[PDB]
C-alpha cells in the first residue's frame, strides 16, 4: 500500500531538519517554480556558464 | 577561487597572482598678496583711537 510504503521510500528525507532557502519565485498557473541565475560563481572564476 | 572540472583535461591549478598599482602625488600651490603697508604697521603699537 501507499502510505504503508511511503516511510520506506523517503529514506531519511523527510528526517532532516528544514531550513529557509533565499530565492525568487513565481506563481504560474497552480505551480509555484523557483527561478534564478548561478552567474556570479562562474563570473567568479572565469569559467564559461 | 576555482571549480573543479572532471574532463580528461589536466586539472586546473588553483590561481594567486600578485597586483602592484601605483601611488600618484598631487601639488597644489596658492598665491596671495599682502602690501608693504599692510605688513608694516603690525610692528608698530597703536594707542590714540
Amino acid at each position: 500500500s501507499t502510505k504503508s510504503d511511503l516511510p520506506a521510500v523517503a529514506a531519511g528525507v523527510e528526517d532532516q531538519p528544514r531550513v529557509p532557502i533565499s530565492a525568487a519565485v513565481i506563481k504560474l498557473g497552480n505551480h509555484a517554480v523557483a527561478v534564478e541565475s548561478l552567474q556570479k560563481m562562474y563570473n567568479d572564476t572565469q569559467s564559461p556558464y | 577561487p576555482t571549480i573543479a572540472h572532471g574532463d580528461g583535461r589536466r586539472p586546473s591549478k588553483q590561481r594567486t597572482f600578485i597586483v602592484v598599482k601605483n601611488c600618484h602625488k598631487h601639488h597644489i600651490s596658492t598665491e596671495m598678496e599682502l602690501s608693504m603697508l599692510d605688513l608694516e604697521i603690525l610692528h608698530s603699537i597703536p594707542e590714540t583711537p
